[PDB]
RNA sequence: GGUAAAAUGGCUGAGAAGCAUUGGACUGUAAAUCUAAAGACAGGGGUUAGGCCUCUUUUUACCAGCUCCGAGCUCG
């Protein structure tokens, strides 16, 4: 098309667009209508490029660089290790459920950022002393977070110690021991109970419409609880959503014996002043 | 200079609205006759007033000045510096006469620009005053048009946009018609090449423009130029959100809540038209009424279907319009403080004037308001504030009118009100528009239980007052909320009483003075969480008023006067009895409605439940909040 | 040689039991499938041909067991080899702390019965029954192999029962087979490791991958017919007994 | 040190539990003699000091050990040893045919529940009351130390209801040891071999007599203060876990 | 089966290795004979046909190891299995307060390098013949079968520096099996008893046969090379030791 | 108790060998460090006071041996204890196809020269020494304790000469401690697991806090004065002979 | 319902960059590495020369307006 014309016209200018284009991502830019829209996709283009750039520079400068008990292969065995405590926790592990009933609410960014998301708290609970048995509910085949996961995972995705299914949580557990986690629930969470199973939405939502979950929750008339993060800190500024990485950690912390004030290290700094 | 510009009817020349534009620019943002209810038409469809540099007005008028004083507050209460306002000269009279009700208003600062001065230019827009004249220091014939131009903008190479100017014309009557024409000023832009103007907005009777040499006129302006004619001749609904809560509460009761009512284009509310951009009348906000999406919804609410079904399958003079039921500032639901009782189906009584209350009443009663404006015998105003007397000048002016209409003899109307007003409205008539001419006022204190007669024309005056209102005996009394408050009570012949407190605390004279009351309208600014606060500010809470209404022991009890931190309903406190009630907008309650009222409880909490639930939750957080201080 | 042997086999109606009964009878040996009458054991017999028939007992049940016994004498006339495949097995905790649960004894008891009581009482039978064979020339009357998972040397988490069991049956290997030596019957034991039969089904799909991956070699879940093999090699081999032969693929099972 | 330790003994009216009460008890601990109740126990709580009790109990049912260890939590608050010391045990040859006589099945099974499966019901049923106990400095929560004798590696003719026991009892040591390992609890094993309890003076003099000059050093029976020596280093030392201990004077039982 | 599969057998002039050689030659598979010059064992190579090649090497030597490996690739061309049957034995108390004698050093060190030496420098040797093989498409490369008495668990009296060498290639077994078990070379181990080899051939070999509980008579090499062609035949087999003994556990 | 005994430790001027002998001399024994001239025990000996004497020795020549057990006798009189905590630690593969590398002969050479031919020589040597002692009153005359390491049971890639060393210390306990049976000499080895010895807490800290975790419980690295506790625990108890003990915290080594 | 300020979806920034994350490597003890993937400062709009201007959402603060002149509780 004629969208080259500009796109090189605004590189001479040096006006934050990228510094070459392929073929896919310019007719993705092309199924952009609105100016807007066109000239943030091309800053994400061009942002890219100088960070791909920069850290090549890296790679340069690093290139100016008797008896022992072990070999030096830590890495295998880090990872065995990981797959053992993980296959032990697909049997006797408390179960951690995934909801990926959002999967219509995100566009694409979202969509990209909540994989992403799943990919750091699926590592970080593999690293656990004591891991979840994390379930993936309402997984779609060869819906978009699907093929997006098993795209970042690879041949990975079919050996990850992780219960994938199409059902929904309701079809696994009793609806007694089933807690929605969100943030506009009434009730407080107080303390992490070992019976119960909670329910973490798989969702970002910067386009904010609060009460999804809730709403979803509601629909099958599920418990649901909320984070006392009010009760024991400031908050200044900040939606009081977190990530789902920051969550899991959280989980984690509270099921490890840990404290409100020490499992409440994983908020963002930036959101409260501190502790009361 | 700036990138878009567009203009905006607020208001279309509706009887009920007047007439205002809103100029509106990246850098500076005007407005046009700022009138009764523009306030609140302003508020409700989101047009904000953060950076209204200067306000317009067209002509020393009440239809057009009328708002005035509560934009002032509101501006001040934003937080602005300083605005200028521009038109006739008697504007500094004005402010000065303003002062007399409210206070000093030390914040905000306020500049003139009248016609005399010297012309004003800003980083948008160059804005030119024409003084104009009619045929044949207070001055009745005197009516500013305005000329706005452009700002030119260098091309992006791209050619250069020339300024386009609009102009806003003001015909009042016939007699205006040769004065305009004969300007010289206008021939200027009319007959020329010269940035053939854009847009002409004008603003005069139906009548006026049939005629002649007006046709002639806006046709000489040229083909291009458009014509925008905002002469009470719109049929557009203003008031959305009051037309939706009022269709739904007809639902439950008809009777309680009744149901409200040369090429040139004809303004409609929220009509636009872009000038720096391109020239297009955008028309992509205006505002579209439809009676049955609002029934479908509410139908649709959860609990709502069931309670009018459970209180439908269950199953007059004096009677009562409460035209508003709000406090302070006017809202999308509620208005400021009114009360009118139909005493006879002759006659009439206004129990509290607040400003824009001719608008409510000509919203609830239609095309009917020329016979109701006949039978208004007396008004009542009760202590000074601002918001319970603004609107008494519309009502005079619009009576006046109505009397021509329909034919009767202009006598004076009965004011009951503190001697302070008279000040205020003796200024108003003497610096900027006669109106003392149309009211024979009767100060409060002269009607008190151990009152004495200050003059035989007073005494004269209240005779004629209970002779017109047919009642036995008219008293007043001193509230507690602030110097010169006063209630009142009406007993008729046939025996019932009506007791109108007013801003108040809880009162013993109130109480002594309407003992075995029929019907009593009390204050019920807030609830018992903030009962300091209305010790603090003078006010009395729900169970403060439930408590001096039992204590005084009236058949019912009706509160009003809602503070703003209430949306739509006020709290229902297992206090409410079969005597108390609640007050909304345009509804009617007669004497036989009493057990009616306690019935209806159950429909007005389905319908609203999301509101209080979220009242309820806010107030929840507050105490939380204060509980972790 | 195995040809013209009789052999009873506890269990021989699905998984290691029916691999060692084909194995046998393609050589040309004769089986009894000694199972449950729930399981399809009157089908694999069917299946087998005509040295196959289908013993219904319960390996806890004294009679049961006798009768099935009984069956086989009259069907084949003798008893040479006894093969112990039938074995049950539980996942749960002895305690777990966070969720507040403890190891139920039924499931331990029943376990127990099952896997080390029944064992016990088969091998005491067919004992009985080898003690009448004409000594072979030289000087075995039968042979006895038994079957117990590695989890008797190392048991993972949620593993108490099977190990306890497992281990009782490799810790009585030796004195039986001391028992008896004087009549000349030969005691062996089987430690095979993760095999794929449908006892290992029971775990989820995945952790039946990681598990058959982290095999040394071959990096695979075992095949029956590989302990069929091994079972063989024990009945031709005069010199084994008293001994415990680990069928894993190098594999140490971690926590 | 053991100051202050309250321990529960299961068979502590005589052998090597009275033994280990003793010992315990002369150091400053507490102990709680769980034994059955005609096994004159209350009389050795007595002897004891008011720093030992006697608790009647059948390990074998879940209701007495669990008023055992109700009577210990209320008496003293707290347990933190756990050491079991009983065991019944038989001698009958699997099958002999010189005599046409058959191992009993009873006889099979009450060994096997007293030892084995009585072991598993007191070491789940203690595992909750040393699990509410608040973890000390090393993070242990207590201790359960079990035996075996040398019959689960080296069984003798006759021995096999016992071998058999005592090898399930050492197989299921790792599992337990693992599934309390997150709690905190330090799972042992002790293998006797011959000691100078009355389960081996029950034997005639002159086999007694032989068997202690059979030990290569000392040779001598087993003296059970020093069992009681090897409990205590097992409960000092914090790094022992999930390990059989043969105290068996490098003795190798032979047919 | 084991028909065209050629067989590295260490010690095969006489004894287990002779015996494993005739089983295997006579299944249809080729062997090698590795031992010492002076065993005579090019007699028993001619012998047992032309499947059967006399390559002389001591294990000790690494030289010698590495020419035995490459007559066997320039005989047949490969190396599938490779069983470690040599050895040496000495019988002698660690200390005799009676007569004052003590073990020698170097009495200790000589079985240890036969024994336990010469087996590694065998293996690691006979690993990197395996490696250059076709994997087969089971994944294996190669058998190793050692061969270790059951002095590694129930020692004698004097049989300190036996049982030492003996207990070294058990515990050696699964380090190895693990370092070449991604080549696809299993390792395993047979743990035979009392056997009826040159050594052990009137009283005393009398009471020890009568010592076994079943079958109450000296071992048999033809047994010990059935279980070796039975390892070599099953897939699963791998990193554990097995004990042809007969039941029989040494006494003091 | 341990007051008044003459203790010889291998390699006693590190690691476990330094804390067995600070723990004797606190308790009253006398110690003789035996260690090579460079490794620097001289200052040891003088911290722990006139009560130890370093004794610069080879454990592989019998010179040295000799010469240290002589300076041993006369300085205190006589030896009653051997403890053998000295030996080197080599890691390489048997075969790397990749990179077509072999362990070469010699590493496996000078391993065996030192844990395994070194330890049978002091304990050849000590034995000497030792039965010049007047027998004691439960006829016992010295004690020799071995270090194997649990690389002896489950060995890693690359352990394969470590592990043939240690397997052979495991392997030869038992005929020695019969050999040492008329004399009065009780043989015992203890199989430590991971401890935090300097040459390996010298490790990076991220892979030894995931050896750490390794351990089920303690998840810890265990500590040398938990291993002199254990020697003292084997030297005090009387029947303790021919037996390995693993301490090492249930931890199976992962392949 | 209003008024004002702010908003980093892994975390800190700076206004570039660090600490991090996912897949692969059988590492000879700097793997303290190599290689592939993901890098969007609330979300829409516009324009724009950046940068502004606007709409929406969320977080955190805040939400009546009695004027006179002399008699000095009333008088205009
Ligand atoms: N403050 C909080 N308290 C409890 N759960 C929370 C939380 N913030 C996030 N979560 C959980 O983690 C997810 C992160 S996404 C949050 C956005 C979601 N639309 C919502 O506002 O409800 C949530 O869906 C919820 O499952
Ligand atoms: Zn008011
Ligand atoms: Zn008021």
């Amino acid at each position: 098309a004629a969208t080259r014309e500009f796109i090189e016209m605004w590189r001479l200018l040096g006006r934050e667009v990228p510094e070459h284009i392929t073929e896919e991502e310019l007719k993705t830019l092309m199924e952009c209508v609105s100016n807007t829209a066109k000239k943030k996709y091309l800053k994400y283009l061009y942002t890219k490029e100088k960070v791909k750039k920069a850290r090549q520079i890296k790679k340069e400068m690093k290139a100016a660089a008797k008896n022992f008990l072990f070999l030096r292969l830590w890495d295998r065995n880090m990872d065995i290790a990981m797959g053992w405590k993980g296959a032990q926790a697909m049997q006797f592990g408390q179960p951690l459920v995934f909801d990926m009933a959002y999967e219509n609410y995100m566009k694409r960014k979202e969509l990209q950022n909540t994989v992403s998301q799943l990919l750091e708290s699926e590592g970080w609970n593999r690293r656990n002393v004591d891991p979840f048995h994390i379930y993936f509910c309402n997984l779609k085949i060869d819906g978009a977070l699907h093929r997006e996961l098993v795209k970042r995972y690879q041949e990975k995705w079919d050996k990850l110690l992780l219960t994938s299914t199409e059902k929904s949580h309701v079809d696994l557990f009793p609806k007694d021991s089933i807690i929605y986690l969100t943030a506009d629930s009434p009730n407080v969470m107080t303390t992490f109970r070992h019976d119960k199973v909670y329910v973490i939405g798989s969702f970002v939502d910067k386009s904010m419409q609060p009460g999804t979950s809730l709403a979803k929750a509601k629909r099958l008339n599920l418990a649901t609880e909320c984070l006392p993060l009010d009760k024991y800190l400031q908050w200044e500024i900040g939606n009081k959503n977190l990530t789902l990485d920051q969550m899991i950690r959280i989980l984690l912390c509270l099921k490890n014996n840990g404290n409100w004030q020490e499992a409440l290290q994983f908020v963002p700094k930036r959101k409260h002043t501190g502790f009361l | 200079g700036p990138n878009t510009v567009y203009l905006q009817v607020v208001a279309a020349g509706s009887r009920d609205s007047g007439a205002a534009l809103y100029v509106f620019s990246e850098f500076n943002r005007y407005l046009f006759n700022c009138g009764e209810g523009v306030q609140r038409l302003m508020q409700e469809h989101k047009l904000k007033v953060a950076r209204l540099d200067n306000i317009f007005l067209t002509r020393m008028h009440w239809s057009n000045v009328g708002g005035l004083s509560g934009m002032i507050l509101t501006l001040k209460e934003t937080g602005l510096p300083k605005c200028v306002l521009s038109g006739p000269p008697q504007l500094e009279k004005y402010l000065e006469a303003i002062k007399i009700f409210s206070g000093p208003l030390k914040g905000i600062e306020l500049a003139v620009r009248p016609h005399s001065a010297p012309e004003y230019e800003d980083e948008t827009m160059t804005v030119y005053q024409i003084p104009i004249h009619s045929e044949q220091v207070r001055d009745s014939s005197l009516v500013v048009a305005f000329i706005c131009k452009l700002h030119l903008k260098r091309g992006n190479c791209t050619p250069p946009d020339p300024g386009a100017a609009f102009v806003v014309v003001e015909c009042p009557d016939e007699s205006f018609i040769q004065p305009i024409c004969e300007n010289a000023t206008f021939q200027r832009y009319q007959g020329k090449a010269d940035a053939p103007v854009a847009l002409v907005v004008h603003m005069a009777p139906a009548s006026v423009l049939v005629d002649s040499r007006y046709q002639q006129w806006m046709e000489r302006f040229g083909p291009d130029t458009q014509h925008l004619v905002l002469n009470e001749n719109c049929a557009s609904v203003h008031n959305l959100r009051s037309h939706k809560i009022q269709t739904q509460l007809n639902l439950i009761h008809p009777d309680i809540f009744p149901l409200l009512t040369v090429p040139m284009v004809q303004g409609e509310c929220l009509l636009k038209y872009q000038l720096r951009p391109r020239r297009e009348w955008q028309r992509d906000a205006i505002i579209t009424c439809n009676p049955e999406e609002f029934i479908v919804e509410a139908l649709q609410l959860p609990n709502f279907q069931q309670s009018v079904q459970e209180y439908r399958r269950s199953a007059q003079y004096p009677e009562i319009i409460f035209l508003g039921t709000g406090s302070a500032i006017p809202m999308k639901i509620r208005n400021v403080s009114a009360t009118l009782v139909n005493i006879s189906p002759d006659t009439s009584l206004l129990l509290d004037c607040g400003e824009g209350t001719f608008g409510q009443l000509c919203r609830h009663y239609g095309d009917q308001v020329d016979r109701v404006l006949g039978t208004l015998a007396a008004v009542f105003v009760s202590h000074l504030h601002a918001n319970h007397h603004t609107g008494l000048p519309s009502i005079l002016l619009q009576r006046e009118r109505a009397l021509a209409s329909l034919g009767k003899p202009l006598h004076p109307l009965l004011v009951v009100a503190p001697n302070q007003l008279k000040a205020w409205l003796q200024q108003y008539h003497n610096q900027c528009q006669e109106v003392l001419h149309h009211i024979s006022m009767i100060p409060a204190k002269c009607l008190q239980e151990g009152a004495e007669i200050s003059s035989p024309a007073v005494e004269r005056l209240i005779s004629s007052l209970l002779r017109t209102c047919d009642l036995e005996e008219f008293q007043t009394c001193l509230v507690r909320h602030c110097k010169h408050a006063f209630g009142c009570a009406l007993v008729h012949t046939s025996g019932w009483k009506v007791v109108y407190s007013g801003d108040t605390m809880p009162c013993e004279a109130l109480v002594r003075m309407g003992k075995d009351a029929t019907l009593l309208i009390h204050e019920a600014t807030l609830e018992d969480g903030l009962e300091e606060e209305a010790v603090e500010k003078t006010h009395s809470t729900t169970s403060q008023a439930i408590s001096v209404g039992m204590r005084m022991n009236a058949e019912f009890i009706m509160l009003n006067h809602f503070s703003q931190r209430y949306a739509k309903v006020p709290l229902f406190s297992p206090n409410f009895s079969e005597k108390v009630g609640v007050a909304f907008d345009h509804m009617k309650v007669c004497f036989g409605d009493f057990p009616t009222m306690p019935k209806l409880i159950p429909p007005l909490k389905a319908l609203f439940a999301g509101d209080i639930e979220e009242m309820e939750e806010r107030r929840e957080k507050r105490e939380l909040r204060q509980v972790r201080a | 040689s195995v040809k013209g042997l009789v052999a009873v086999i506890t269990g021989g109606a699905s998984g290691l039991g029916l691999a060692t009964a084909e194995r046998l009878v393609g050589q040309g040996a004769s089986a009894v499938l000694l199972d449950l009458p729930n399981s399809g054991g009157e089908a694999q017999a069917k299946k087998l041909g005509n040295n196959c028939v289908f013993a219904p007992a319960d390996v806890t049940s004294e009679k049961d067991v006798q009768t099935a016994l009984a069956l086989a004498k009259g069907k084949f006339g003798r008893v040479d080899v006894a093969v112990n495949c039938a074995g049950i097995a539980v996942a749960s905790k002895t305690y777990n702390l966070k969720k507040g649960q403890t190891h139920t004894l039924e499931d331990f008891q029943r376990v127990l019965d099952v896997n080390l009581m029944g064992t016990f009482n088969v091998i005491r039978l067919v004992a009985g029954e080898m003690g009448q064979n004409e000594p072979d020339q030289g000087g075995q009357r039968g042979v006895i192999i038994n079957t117990a998972s590695v989890a008797a040397f190392e048991g993972q988490v949620g593993q108490a029962a099977y190990s306890a069991s497992k281990g009782g049956i490799v810790g009585m290997t030796l004195p039986i087979a001391r028992d008896l030596a004087p009549i000349g019957i030969r005691v062996m034991t089987i430690a095979p490791g993760l095999f794929g039969t449908p006892l290992l089904t029971s775990l989820p799909e995945k952790v039946c991958n990681f598990l058959a991956s982290q095999v040394p070699f071959p990096s695979r879940l075992g095949d029956p017919a590989e302990y069929a093999h091994l079972v063989q090699a024990i009945i031709e081999n005069p010199f084994l007994n008293g001994e415990v032969i680990r069928l894993d693929g190098a594999i140490r099972m971690q926590p």
